[PDB]
RNA sequence: UGUAACGGGGCUAAACCAUGCACCGAAGCUGCGGCAGCGACGCUUAUGCGUUGUUGGGUAGGGGAGCGUUCUGUAAGCCUG
RNA sequence: CCCGGCGAGGGGAGUGAAAAAGAACCUGAAACCGUGUACGUACAAGCAGUGGGAGCACGCUUAGGCGUGUGACUGCGUACC
């Protein structure tokens, strides 16, 4: 078994039980997660759809790894004009784990 | 001593300090441009 | 992102040659310069070589079509200070018959280490000499 | 257990003693010292004079047995150097650097 | 002449590596005692290769 | 009164030698070549996202270039047809198909060679 | 001085000229995450939330505003064998 | 008291909370080379880095599928005032 899903820009291919990265959870760690967003599903012949979206389709998550990464710093100067500037960058990361795939 | 007084602020400049790089405003010739008496010492003309 | 790594386990070596006997410089080169770069197949491919062996058996017996066998000259600069070399297809393969597979194929493979990298899996032969008869090469005909 | 032995400031620079103390480096407890008693130049004295102060002065130094004694460093490292300077007409200053070498051994019962 | 900084220690001792050939040969015993002596030397006992060289 | 500069000239050093060591010669702690370490490293930083952004986006073309050229259409003229087609598109990154189902990816090109006239 | 007046090969068409449709093509356009400033539209006045619009590479020089350092006071305090 | 040339300079017992507190005695970082050990290093041309990585070594862990250290080799790359 495995679907695909839909998360604003982005489409994402899924199979059971797997883990995949997802955009940040404003509610963290302190949720399972379910998406009705599935517009593919297959377990045995690949077969698409051209309506919109598998009706009563739904996927089940549980959040596996959330948060703020390491802290970097990079820099900007010009050639003989004497000054230095300077970015703080952190990027925050989120990764979701397959409970359910149902049809 | 200061301590428990509430502080007074914008009644002074903060102030004759010297700009130190032009991130901040001014750098290598303090406002003061490029060269000449003018540059070192006074206004560096005469009467 | 990430799926594939090429490593002995993952790319197995298998060994071909192509007949070369009465074949077309141009168009056998073209043929040899993808089956060097590992690129008729489906593949993932970094800045690697995904490839399966390949060798060339009776290079003294390679064709050229029409006119360029006793007109135009291949030069090379011999490492003696200004010292220089030239000679024409049917009496350079004559007297070099391995050489004339390098200087078709080499510009047909990338550029510095990587294009190096893909030339010294690259072994030519004349007379018909079988120095690999222990990796029994599975013959091209084109 | 183990048994330590120096000499400090000795009349050698390092690199004419250490050729020879990491020769010996490697060696089986039938030829460390046995290889060392025919010796070339003062700077395998040096070390002849330590090696032979560490496995023999644990006797006293360690505990009654030293019949399966090991060498476990040996070592040498260059010690304080003295300025001194030479005649040159119209001086001006010209000077040299008087070496000295601090020599270590260490045996140890395992 | 210009030479930059230190020469590295890792072409020091490439250098340093053949600038004697310093052997271990273990030595051959003496032919007339139980302890071994220096290749066409004079033994403790005064002797050398089965007779003696100087009094004692 | 002096300037004891150890809590900023000497912190400013260290900011920067920091991220030395881990080097193949000098730079590993050389002050005055490892602030190049930091320095020109940055600019070989910005171009390694510069280019992982530029120039391995041929890898969503060249590859897929190559599987419909077995097909006999070449992505110039591949794309101008499944265009014509509608659906099955949105990212270049989802067409890796030419390489994981080749036998989908066929019907795909084989699509545009129905849809281009 | 030596490949050396396309960088070089291929190529009698694979050159030269102009033509017809496609595709590739920036740090920008464009989508999103975040910030400061300017101003509207919807709801609300701890003052925010929602949406839409818009500016943000700047050196001689002209303005605005932080973080450390040291002394002096706090310190008859607070941390410390 | 042990070692040696009644050496040189250490060590054993011993003074001491400390002897990296021994008159060459507060505490102590760097340049410079040095002792051990793990991974790495055997043809290949330019600021010695930046990214990728076969191999090897270390420590967890097994219903949707490890990380760390080290790294041949290779895409990218002509400093600073």
């Amino acid at each position: 078994m495995y679907a695909v899903f839909q998360s604003g820009g982005k489409q994402h291919r899924v199979s059971e039980g797997q883990t995949v990265r997802l955009e940040k959870l404003d509610i963290a760690t302190g949720e399972t997660v379910e998406f009705a967003e599935v517009l593919m599903i297959a377990n045995g012949e690949e077969v698409k759809i051209g309506v919109p979206f598998v009706d009563g389709g739904v996927i089940k998550a549980e959040v596996v790894a959330h948060g703020r990464g390491e802290k970097v710093k990079i820099v900007k100067f010009r050639r003989r004009k004497h000054y230095r500037k300077q970015q703080g960058h952190r990027q925050w990361f989120t990764d979701v784990k397959i409970t359910g795939i149902s049809a | 001593r200061l301590n428990t007084l509430s502080p007074a602020e914008g009644s002074k400049k903060a102030g004759k300090r010297l700009g130190r790089g032009i991130g901040s405003g001014l750098g290598k010739t303090g406002g003061r441009g490029h060269k000449g008496q003018k540059s070192r010492s006074g206004g560096g003309v005469r009467r | 992102m990430k799926t594939f790594t090429a490593k002995p386990e993952t790319v197995k070596r298998d060994w071909y040659v192509v007949d070369a006997t009465g074949k077309t410089l141009g168009r056998l080169a073209t043929e040899l310069a993808r089956r060097l770069r590992g690129k008729h197949k489906a593949e993932y491919t970094p800045h690697v070589d995904t490839g399966d062996y390949i060798i060339v058996l009776n290079a003294d017996k390679v064709a050229v079509t029409g006119n360029k066998r006793t007109d135009k000259v291949y030069y090379h600069h011999t490492g003696h200070i200004g010292g220089i070399k030239q000679a024409t297809f049917e009496e350079m393969i004559a007297r070099r018959p391995e050489r004339v597979i390098e200087i078709a194929v080499k510009g047909m493979l990338p550029k510095g280490p990587l294009g190096r990298a893909m030339f010294r899996k690259l072994k030519v032969y004349a007379g018909n000499e079988h120095n690999h008869a222990a990796q029994q090469p599975q013959v091209l005909d084109i | 257990m183990e048994t330590i032995a120096k000499h400090r400031h000795a009349r050698s620079s390092a690199q004419k003693v250490r050729l020879v103390a990491d020769l010996i480096r490697g060696k089986k407890v039938s030829q460390a010292l046995d290889i060392l008693t025919y010796t070339n130049k003062k700077a395998a004295v040096l070390v002849k004079k330590v090696l032979e102060s560490a496995i023999a002065n644990a006797e006293h130094n360690d505990g009654a047995d030293i019949d399966d004694l090991k060498v476990t460093k040996i070592f040498v490292d260059e010690g304080p150097s003295m300025k001194r300077i030479m005649p040159r007409a119209k001086g001006r200053a010209d000077r040299i650097l008087k070496r000295t070498s601090h020599i270590t051994v260490v045996v140890s019962d395992r | 002449a210009v030479q930059q900084n230190k020469p590295t220690r890792s072409k020091r001792g490439m250098r340093r590596s053949h600038d004697a050939l310093t052997a271990v040969t273990s030595l051959s015993v003496d032919k007339t005692s139980g302890e071994k002596h220096l290749r066409h030397h004079i033994t403790a006992d005064g002797y050398y290769r089965g007779r003696k060289v100087i009094a004692k | 009164a002096r300037v004891k500069r150890g809590v900023i000239a000497r912190a400013r050093h260290k900011k920067i030698l920091k991220q030395a060591k881990g080097y193949y010669g000098a730079r590993s702690r050389v002050y005055r070549v490892a602030f190049q370490a930091v320095i020109k490293a940055g600019q070989y930083a910005y171009r390694d996202r510069r280019q992982r952004k530029r120039q391995f986006r041929q890898l969503w073309i060249a590859r897929i270039n190559a599987a419909a050229r077995q097909n006999g259409i070449s992505y110039s003229k591949f794309i101008n047809g499944l265009k014509k087609a509608s659906v099955e598109i949105d990212r270049k990154i989802l067409a890796d198909i030419a390489v994981f189902d080749k036998v989908a990816f066929t019907a795909l090109v084989e699509k545009a060679k129905a849809a281009l006239a």
